[PDB]
């Protein structure tokens, strides 16, 4: 709030002024991968790399 | 080998025929060495199926490079004898001959000789069902999760 020093005041009385900030969001990060299911790695390896992904 | 050139295994063959050779007074025209030049390329093709059939390392020529004869054959040192007598066989019928006896036997051994190594290449197992267990003693398989076999 601003603040004026005096006695006469007339037609000085200010207004009310609020300022805001904008908050937003990018684009999700994913982990696509596939499965191929003819291969050996398909059970090996698919639970590790789900938590190498988090 | 001697043998290094696909005129060299039709001269090979006509020499096994007792048609020309270096010895013959009279000897084939050019044009029939041509002839029977097309005809070893055409029963190598027909044996080759596009890969699919005896594998022998042989090289077709190109119509870019003119002279089929002159080009080696590419064979290794094991096969020119099976390629040469088939090719004796195949050409007997333009000069009236029919090969003989020993030429045909020798061609049907080298023809087997030539597939055998390939068939042994080519016999293999196919890998287990998609429906079959791994089952419990395989713990690798038990502990990654993966009871079935794949499969394909």
């Amino acid at each position: 709030s601003p603040t004026q020093e005096g006695w006469d005041l007339t037609d000085k009385a200010t207004g009310l002024l609020e300022l805001n900030v904008a908050v937003n969001m990018g684009e999700p990060d994913n982990d696509f991968f596939q499965l191929r299911a003819d291969d050996l790695r398909d059970e090996t390896a698919y639970r590790r790399r789900i938590q190498s992904a988090a | 080998m001697q043998i290094k050139t696909k005129g060299d295994l039709v001269r090979a063959a006509l020499r096994k025929l007792g048609v020309a050779s270096d010895a013959t007074l009279t000897d084939v025209e050019p044009q029939s060495m041509q002839d029977a030049v097309d005809d070893l390329e055409a029963m190598m093709a027909e044996w080759y199926q596009d890969g699919k059939g005896i594998i022998t390392g042989y090289v077709f020529s190109d119509d870019e490079n003119p002279p089929a004869e002159g080009d080696d054959h590419g064979l290794r040192s094991s096969a020119v004898s099976a390629v040469f007598h088939n090719l004796a066989c195949r050409i007997a019928p333009d000069y009236a001959l029919e090969a003989t006896a020993k030429i045909i036997a020798t061609a049907k051994y080298g023809k087997e000789l030539l597939y055998k190594q390939t068939a042994i290449s080519r016999a293999k197992r196919a890998p287990y069902p998609s429906r079959m267990p791994t089952g419990s003693g395989n713990s690798f398989a038990n502990l990654n999760e993966w009871h079935y076999f794949p499969g394909e």
